């Protein structure tokens, strides 16, 4: 998440981004 | 609690047998409310007698036609089914009606034993011709709704007794619609609008008299639960 | 005849009303002179009455001198002539 | 009717309300009136219905594209703030509820109401003044509705089927009645094929007359209706003595009924029968059970096959070029027609596989939306997509939207749809500048007689005949021939007169005319029109919006100038600037000669530009055409180009567009009018939209009014 | 409005202004998407009016190079192996390479498991290349995608205009009271939040003191501590409430950067634009006929959609030739029940609710005494009116609203208080209403799918469940497959399935739809939160497997089957519906285009100076425009009266709209209209542009 | 020349239009609305303007 | 072919849950009776809610009370979900007084005699050292659903925040029907209704009051004789 208070949010995400926003 | 104004029915008839009810004014929502169940009521609870089952000599398989009377076997079904009877006795009542010669078969013809009426005698059913002779059975009874035609147990004994489908109810078609008269200063009421079609056996107002009873009935065997109890008040 | 009961605005049906008149713009003028002329009449009514009659119809409760005006002309209770 | 907020209805009406509510003393001046109208007290809102009581209110929506598109109404008070329509007139006002807001006018005298109460009803105004085809059709949910009510489905619950040595029939039933009483019940459905008795409706003309005979007053006597309940609750719906239908209903079917009621039946009865059967069809859309997910659209097994067959078909066509036999343009062609091949096998595969029951078919099929290449871009795959400059990128997207799509394939979509989005933008404007130019140069001709009493007219071909022998119609008669005045009687054969002089030359009379052999017909119109100003009512015909002869002061040229505006947002040279460049009458961009003399005809190749020379039959001089392209191909006419042809004076040498003053100059009026009619006709038609020929004959006729002076 | 619109208008590419071409100069291949947008300029996000294409936003990953070029980051593949070596890379220099796809089929090492790969080349063309000569690959999905559209979930399975659409309205949902986060959506959400500037975060990490409804004081490790103040009850530039809430607690620890305060459309620190409604996609009677919406009555009684709305006015007292204007309670010939809600300073007190008509500051100004008619004189004489030599030019609320009053703040140059040269006192009152849902408002989802409201139906007339719980919003079903939104109702699909939670039965393995599935998702409690990334999405199969294991939520029983659809009973005539149709739960938002700001009605006003015709706009009392489209209506028509009335005695014939008022006042018919006064306008100009131009009788 | 000038190249109609003297007769339906009496169509025209009403003898007698 | 009265059971299946069985009706009733009953429990039940409350530090529902980690709006929200039942029909005040740190429910609201509050442990609001919270409810029966009767249709003073209100006990009511729908037609539907109130009302009073509204328009059809 990177972010300390992020509310747990399941993803369907298959590939993993090398760089964030 | 107060309605703020008293709900009220008008009637005006349109036929000898059809007329339309007006009830107005009732709560917001509750135009549908009473429409519905009063629209089922009206069509499934009024007892009523009617034709169950034929028998006519001349006929065993062939299902086509019968001698003597030019029209054919489901004409003369249909104008036997669309017969008004009103039987007191429960029991299943048989009745006779023969015919010979050329002629015309009305209702009128029919012999009803005690305890059972037909009311319209005067109604076309079949025409003979070139020494016809006609000789028709019926079954009548009594129960309510509308029930398909039974497969009938004795087959073997009556070959020829070909069941029916039975119009028990004595009111043929109810249809309802609700409008919202007198909305902005009277905070939105709606009225409900019947228009009822019955057999000439019974009125449209005394119909509608039964069919509140029930409803009446039915709903106080639910209320007498708790007798105190608030609702609102006409 | 095969209608029902026509409801409000359209209360005189409007073909019953065109095999009266010429033209649908000769109806339209024949209302508006007979609604002026009816409400001339319902406003001077307290003074000396002119040349303009009021509604040969009876008048509802609230009506408007068109609709008044219309129901005149359903009924065959005025004539006109043509410019 | 139209409902109206309270508070804006007090606002508008504020001085008749004012007035009527100090004569009923709840104010004693018109200042304490004002009081209580700025404090909207209680005293106020009942004085407003009273005020309101059938006072007409005329609503508006701009842009107003023709004259539905402000039309009057009797209000009623809601609580809101918000303009309650009937959605009937929402295809007359191009009204849809996302979003768009309405404005509203009242007129205050006397004149101005009878106005508003007779002309501007929405219940007076039913059928497009531009095509005469009805506007209170029964649109999306309604004509679903009644698409479901009246389908019959085979082998449903509750069937006929007839039966002998064990049982009767055990499916007919006496009356409507008992059938909606055994529909109450499980045992028959709606859509159940049955037999039954009715007493009212009137047969169809067939049973009618093969069975009452000449009396065929049915609703004293009973027959016996083989059709289904659904079909005998429509027919209910519909006036006493419409005969019984019997037939699934589609958009066309709906629209051919209607159009039959206003015809031959009141405009109250039409306007409360199409009010039936939008309640109907609103109570029975939603039990038509018409719903979307992811298990309604399929996909094609045979999808995978398809789309391999075309990939080794376009890489066989990739190496081929990659040989060097073929350049870039020629692989674009190829790439695009095996995608074009591929798009059309795909969907051919979807439409056999799919059900004919689904909900997507089922509003595809019915008429209500979209059409089978919406469906197909939803379930199967998008296809070809546009470049930027509008060609046809060689690799299509090969998914579709259910599947999903790459962030690539969304771009290139991404490319048509901004494209498209701009181009309807301008397209607006450019339409509105064109119907404000048509209302100007038109709006002289105003019906002023009854009759011009002329003779000449126009001659229209009417389903000319086929080389086998027989009387093929022709495609487009409603434009063309419908709603006219014959200009001579109609004979066969020097025979009987069918059809006299001066008829409307409707339906029958058309029948007739084709029953009798005859195609040729002379019919009068304002092109021939001899009044000195304006036209009259005869040779102008038949109003389109009211079904009868058109009035004696009707502006026709306006109406004309609407109906030809109206369409010009859907047009996609070949379009709206195509009938623009028509109707300004410029020189066309493929300017095609057009020859001047009947003569033989001789062509020489010459260099990148033919030579084409018209030799006169007779001692006339020879004509040439030198500078001409040679990018344009050759006219076809009789079969094909040939030299050494024998052509006509006015024969279109080479295919194109020609040129109107050429054709004028050179076949006189008549032939140019008959040029720029047909060919402004086919420009609409090839979109879908049919407007009536008249209105484009007043423009046409209004163009050619001058003359040009050679000697002083 | 919302923080996302906030962060819309930054991060903004226009195209106007000087030193470009304008709106009256756009060529259409201006306005078209060029290819080498992708990862710059998003094509999606963009104004749907006039300005179509001359307004963009930034992709989610631009940048601008030092020179004011836009530049995108990407991946580069070596010996085809992608390289976890990121460059940021010009339009320039990506034609002078074959950047690769984002969602290939990479191996965990580095290769693609298909030789031709679909890339983009020099030209703009898209084609398939060996892998082992592409030079560059994309850094991730929704590279080519604004921040915005990055919103909508299942963006892929939407079309490109109505995606337009619904990013276009992202923008414009007003912040209601309690901002739920959605049940399915995308990662976006959370940062979108963090960057708009709208949540307080935690600057410094520590332990958190104590916590009010006004401010949040927190202990840093380092001995200092931190006080964060929350506004509240703000009113935007827009007219909508910013109000702040803590989400915190008084004891916690907090780390650098975590939100501490959630904002006006925020729930726990991520954008929450509207609510979760349960939605049956069936026609229902009508009134969902033509993009319509219905809804449940319980949507106004829970306040699950409303708005606080803040309105502020103004009014200045400044000196003048005669003296100075004062503002004071003391204001001539006026009542005393409607000053009662004036305090002695002569400002509405705070709280004081407020309706249509009444004074919020009495002002009064300095006139002295005009032309005294005879019957003011009269007047003073028969009853006793005295001087009242003032004139009340007081702050009256405007027509067509009401509500309470927040606050009031006071300039006068007697406080120090910087002012505008010749005013010496100003005086804003700010007013609330919490506006309601009501018919005429219009909703969207997150797919370009909007409408107003056609009726609120009564919570017992609803179609509802065999579990007995209604629905809540109605939509029509014609308007999806004719606008190619399927997107919304797999959204609707995967949000009932959020709601409802579920389990894989993994008892023989993972079945062979969830093997690429990502553990941690094969199950999930009831009212879970799914992300959606726009285009590494969730599969068709996917949901569909999920939708099959959907455990029951009270008692056992599983109100919607395999295929997504339920059976409803209708609220009306309680027979079952005869087939099944979806049900779901969908994202709905309230759209700033109440009916309440857009309700317009004039009988009589200002008009304009130069010509009388009347004024318009909602600002002054307005008056609809008749234009020739309309005149040529009314010509068409062949209706001559009104069209003349509506030209003369509404617009410009001075005398005759006197006359006429008088006449429809006193109850005697319409006189006969006038001359127009713009026609002599007109005379008089052509006139004085030396043109002998005359009206001749005979 | 209102009509022309009203339409479209305002500034050379009215140059032509001055310079040639040219009289409006005020007949056109464009220029009658922007003088703003009748326009001469439907019911702008005489015979459908000029029509007299009265009431019928014996509707009068039964009044 | 049935003539055997129709008959009402009870069973309890929770102590607001409940499961009323009605048995046997008319083949094709079963739906319209459930209808119509669902459609009168959910509407026209009475109840009593609270209309308008006030505090002390506050004027309109747009500020904030000192002290309290709470909002005024968001407190009202919450005191939204509260459930009572009066025994008094005119307006009836309860008090709510807390101080110091602590979080308040709404068991620490003092009623009147002859009123009862019934879930206690519902959260209101949490204070600080500097908290400080006094409210008063101003109670009354109803039915359906009221808006906020506006402030100066009362004569209501400045600090009066008007509420809605939402008299109904009924939380959520269903049913289904089993249908025999034999050959021999002794076909009957045995109907099943199910009720959930909010613990305010026992669902079998709750249908009690229903049938006593419903009994009044079907006597008002019936006396036409
Ligand atoms: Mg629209
Ligand atoms: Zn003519």
């Amino acid at each position: 998440n990177s972010v300390p208070g992020a509310p747990n949010r399941v993803s369907f995400a298959k590939l993993r981004e090398p760089l964030e926003v | 609690m107060l309605i703020s104004q008293r709900p009220t029915l008008s009637e005006d008839v349109l036929t000898d047998n059809r007329s339309q009810f007006v009830i107005e004014p009732l709560e917001p929502g509750f135009g549908y409310t009473l429409g519905n169940s009063l629209r089922r009521t009206l069509l499934s609870s009024i007892p009523g007698a009617a034709v169950t089952s034929i028998r006519i000599d001349g006929v065993l398989h062939e299902f086509t036609t019968v001698p003597g009377v030019k029209e054919d076997v489901t004409e003369i079904i249909l104008n036997l089914k669309s017969l008004v009877v009103s039987s007191e006795e429960d029991e299943p009542v048989t009745m006779y009606l023969r015919k010979q010669g050329p002629g015309e078969v009305t209702a009128g013809d029919i012999v009803p034993p005690a305890g059972v009426t037909v009311h319209n005698p005067g109604m076309h059913i079949a025409t003979l011709n070139d020494k016809g002779k006609l000789e028709v059975e019926l079954v009548v009874e009594r129960g309510r709704g509308y029930v398909p035609a039974v497969q009938n147990r004795a087959s073997g004994a009556e070959i020829g007794r070909i069941p029916v489908d039975s119009i028990y109810s004595p009111v043929l078609k109810v249809t309802y619609k609700v409008d919202a008269t007198r909305v902005e200063q009277r905070t939105d009421f709606d009225k409900l609008i019947l228009d009822v079609e019955t057999k000439n056996s019974i009125s449209p107002r005394d119909a509608l008299a039964s069919a509140g009873k029930t409803l009446v009935e039915l709903f106080g065997l639910a209320r007498e639960l708790n007798v105190e109890a608030e609702g609102i008040e006409i | 005849g095969g209608y029902d009961t026509p409801l409000g605005i359209t209360n005189p049906p409007i073909d019953e009303l065109l095999d009266r008149v010429s033209s649908k713009y000769a109806l339209v003028i024949y209302a508006a002179k007979r609604a002026r002329q009816i409400n001339d009449y319902y406003n001077q009514l307290g003074e000396g009455i002119l040349e303009y009659v009021g509604p040969l119809v009876e008048p509802g409760l609230q009506e408007k001198p068109l609709s008044i005006a219309l129901r005149e002309i359903h009924a065959d209770l005025l004539e006109h002539t043509e410019g | 009717q139209c409902g109206l907020p309270k508070l804006m209805a007090l606002e508008l009406f504020k001085p008749f309300v004012m007035k009527r509510l100090v004569d009923l003393n709840h104010a004693q001046n018109i200042k304490s009136a004002k009081r209580m109208v700025e404090r909207q007290r209680p005293q106020v809102w009942d004085v407003l219905e009273e005020v309101i009581a059938e006072h007409p209110v005329l609503l508006n929506r701009a842009p107003t594209l023709h004259r539905l598109g402000i039309q009057a109404f009797e209000p009623m008070l809601v609580e809101g703030k918000a303009i309650q329509l009937h959605p009937l007139v929402c295809e007359a006002f191009n009204a849809d509820f996302d979003g768009d807001q309405m404005a509203v006018h009242l007129p205050l005298s006397a004149e101005a109401q009878a106005e508003a109460r007779i002309l501007m009803l929405s219940s007076n105004n039913i059928l497009s003044p531009a095509s005469g085809r009805p506007l209170a059709m029964p649109r999306l949910d309604m004509v679903t509705g009644l698409y479901y009510l009246t389908t019959e489905v085979p082998g449903d619950t509750g069937e006929y089927q007839p039966a002998s040595g064990d049982h009767p029939e055990t499916g007919v039933y006496s009356s409507p009645a008992e059938a909606i009483m055994a529909a109450d019940r499980g045992v028959l459905s709606v859509r159940a094929k049955i037999k039954v008795r009715l007493t009212q409706l009137r047969p169809p003309v067939e049973i009618e007359a093969e069975l009452f005979g000449h009396s065929g007053w049915q609703p004293g006597d009973a027959w016996m209706a083989e059709t289904t309940l659904g079909r005998v609750m429509f027919n209910e719906l519909l006036p006493l003595g419409y005969p019984f239908v019997n037939k699934q209903m589609h958009k066309k079917v709906q629209a051919a009924i209607i159009n039959d009621l206003a015809e031959r039946y009141p405009m109250i009865v039409v306007a409360q029968t199409v009010d039936k059967l939008k309640d109907a069809g609103f109570y029975w859309a939603t039990r038509s059970g018409v719903t979307v997910s992811m298990a309604d659209v399929l996909v094609p097994p045979r999808k995978k096959e398809i789309l391999d067959h075309y990939e080794e078909r376009a890489d066989k066509v990739e190496k081929q070029f990659q040989r060097g036999a073929l350049n870039h343009d020629e692989r674009n062609e190829a790439l695009v027609e095996i995608w074009k091949e591929a798009t059309d096998e795909v969907g051919q595969a979807l439409r056999e596989h799919y059900p004919d029951d689904n909900p997507i078919i089922t509003i595809v099929d019915s008429g209500a939306t979209g059409n089978f290449t919406q469906t197909r871009t939803l379930a199967g795959m998008k296809g070809l997509v546009t470049n930027p400059k509008g060609e046809f990128i060689p690799r299509p997207v090969k998914s579709s939207f259910r599947e999903g799509l790459t962030v690539l394939e969304y771009f290139i979509n991404t490319h048509g749809a901004r494209k498209g989005l701009a181009d309807t933008a301008l397209r607006t404007a450019d339409s509105g500048y064109l119907t404000r130019r048509l209302v100007d140069v038109s709006q002289d001709v105003i019906v002023r007689e009854h009759d011009c009493q002329t003779e000449r007219g126009i001659v229209v071909e009417l389903a000319e005949r086929a080389p086998d022998g027989t009387l093929i119609r022709d495609p487009y008669i409603e434009t063309s021939a419908y709603a006219r005045t014959l200009g001579t009687d109609a004979v066969d054969e020097a025979g009987n007169v069918i059809v006299e002089r001066g008829q409307d030359l409707g339906d029958p009379e058309i029948d007739a005319l084709l029953a009798a052999g005859i195609t040729q017909v002379k019919v009068r119109s304002v092109l021939t029109c001899a009044t000195s100003t304006g036209v009259c009512a005869t040779c102008y015909g038949r109003s389109m919006a009211t079904g009868k002869l058109v009035d004696i002061g009707e502006a026709v040229g306006i109406v004309a100038a609407q109906s030809i505006g109206e369409p010009g947002t859907q047009l996609t040279t070949g379009g709206l600037p195509r009938v623009q460049e028509l109707f300004e009458a410029r020189v066309p961009r493929g300017k095609a000669p057009i020859a001047d003399v009947t003569g033989r005809v001789r062509l020489e190749d010459g260099e990148r530009f033919y030579k084409i020379t018209i030799v006169p039959d007779d001692g006339g001089e020879e004509v040439v055409y030198d500078k001409i392209s040679k990018r344009q191909r050759l006219r076809v006419f009789k079969r094909v180009l040939s030299d050494g042809d024998h052509v006509e004076v006015g024969q279109q040498l080479m295919e194109g567009s020609a040129d109107p003053h050429e054709v004028l100059r050179v076949q006189g009026p008549r032939e140019v009018q008959i040029h720029l009619v047909r060919e402004v006709q086919e420009v609409y038609r090839a979109q879908g939209v049919s407007i009536h020929d008249k209105h484009i004959e007043v423009i046409v006729r209004q163009m050619l009014r001058r003359v040009t002076i050679i000697d002083s | 409005n919302n923080p996302l619109s906030g962060l819309t208008h930054k991060r903004r590419l226009s195209a106007l202004g000087p030193g470009g071409l304008s709106r009256e100069r756009a060529g259409l291949e201006v306005r078209d998407v060029h290819p080498s947008h992708y990862g710059r300029m998003c094509p999606i996000e963009t104004p749907e009016g006039p300005n179509i294409g001359l307004i963009g936003s930034l992709s989610v990953y631009a940048r601008v190079n030092p020179f004011g070029f836009i530049e995108t980051p990407y991946r580069k593949v070596v010996d085809g192996v992608v390289s976890d070596e990121i460059v940021y890379l010009t339009a320039d220099e990506e034609d002078r390479h074959v950047v690769a796809q984002a969602n290939s089929p990479i191996d965990a090492d580095g290769r693609f498991v298909e030789p031709r790969v679909l890339v983009r080349r020099k030209a703009g063309e898209v084609e398939y290349v060996p892998s082992s000569e592409v030079d560059y690959m994309d850094v991730s999905p929704r590279q080519m995608v604004s921040v915005a559209t990055a919103m909508i979930p299942f963006l892929e399975h939407d079309d490109a205009n109505r995606a337009l659409m619904g990013a276009n309205m992202q923008r414009q949902a007003v912040p209601l009271v309690r901002s739920e986060a959605p049940l399915v959506g995308t990662g976006m959400e959370l940062r979108a939040a963090i960057d708009a500037g709208d949540v307080v975060v935690a600057e410094e990490s520590g332990v958190i003191e104590e916590v009010s409804a006004d401010y949040i004081t927190v202990m840093h490790d380092n001995g200092t501590r931190r006080t964060y103040r929350m506004r509240k009850f703000a009113r935007s530039n827009h007219g909508t409430c910013a109000n702040q809430c803590p989400i915190v607690d008084a004891g916690d620890r907090v780390e650098a950067g975590q939100v501490i305060a959630d904002g006006p459309c925020t729930d726990d620190g991520e954008m929450a634009l509207g609510k979760n409604l349960l939605v049956a996609i069936m026609p229902w009677e009508g009134h969902n006929y033509e993009d319509a919406i219905i809804l449940s009555n319980r949507l106004v009684e829970e306040d699950v959609l409303t708005s606080i709305h803040i309105e502020e006015h103004e009014i200045d007292a400044r000196d003048t030739k005669l003296g100075a204007e004062e503002i004071t309670r003391d204001i001539p010939n006026i009542s005393d029940e409607v000053l009662a809600d004036l305090d002695e300073r002569g400002i509405v007190r705070i709280g004081a609710e407020v309706r249509d008509g009444d004074i919020l500051v009495g002002k009064v100004t300095p006139k002295g005494e005009t032309e005294l008619t005879p019957e003011e004189r009269l007047l003073r004489a028969i009853f006793g009116e005295k001087a009242r030599e003032v004139r009340d030019t007081s702050l009256k609320v405007p027509h067509g609203e009401s509500g309470k009053v927040i606050g009031i703040r006071v300039f006068s140059r007697e406080d120090e208080d910087e002012l505008p040269a010749g005013v010496n006192e100003l005086v804003r009152v700010y007013v609330a209403q919490k506006r309601k849902i009501s018919d005429g408002d219009k909703l969207a989802g997150r797919h370009g799918n909007k409408g107003v409201i056609g009726k609120i139906l009564p919570v017992e007339d609803m179609p509802f469940l065999a579990d007995g719980t209604p629905v809540d919003i109605i939509l029509n079903t014609h308007g999806v497959p004719r606008r190619m939104n399927i997107g919304q109702i797999l959204e609707t699909h995967l949000g009932w399935c959020a709601h409802s939670g579920w389990k894989v039965d993994a008892a023989k393995g993972v079945p062979d739809w969830a093997a690429r599935l990502p553990d941690e998702l094969l199950e999930a409690q009831p009212n879970a939160i799914v992300s959606t990334p726009v285009f590494d999405g969730a599969q068709e199969a996917e949901l569909q497997g999920l939708l099959s294991c959907t455990l029951p939520n009270r008692d056992g029983d599983v109100l919607v089957d395999a295929d997504g659809k339920a059976m409803l009973f209708d609220g009306r005539s309680g027979e079952p519906f005869p087939y099944p149709v979806t049900v779901g739960y969908m994202y709905i938002m309230k759209l700033h285009h109440l009916v309440d700001d857009k309700i317009h009605a004039r009988s009589t006003g200002p008009y304009s100076m130069i010509t009388q015709q009347p004024l318009g706009g909602k600002a002054q009392f307005g008056g609809q425009r008749f234009g020739e489209m309309e005149c040529w209506a009314m010509q068409a028509y062949g209706a001559a009266y009104t069209l003349q009335e509506l030209l003369t005695i509404k617009s410009d014939d001075t005398v005759g709209r006197v006359k006429v008022y008088e006449a429809i006042v006193k109850g005697e018919n319409i006189p006969e209209p006038g001359i127009p006064e713009s026609f002599k306008v007109l005379l008089k100009e052509l006139q004085s542009l030396c043109l002998n131009v005359e009206v001749l009788s005979s | 020349w209102l009509s022309a000038a009203s339409f479209q190249e305002t500034t050379r109609v009215l140059t032509d239009a001055a310079i040639n003297c040219r009289s409006d007769k005020l007949n056109g339906l464009k220029e009658n609305v922007i003088i703003g009496k009748l326009i001469p169509a439907g019911t702008g025209i005489n015979r459908y303007r000029n029509i007299a009403v009265q009431p019928t003898e014996e509707a009068r007698a039964a009044a």
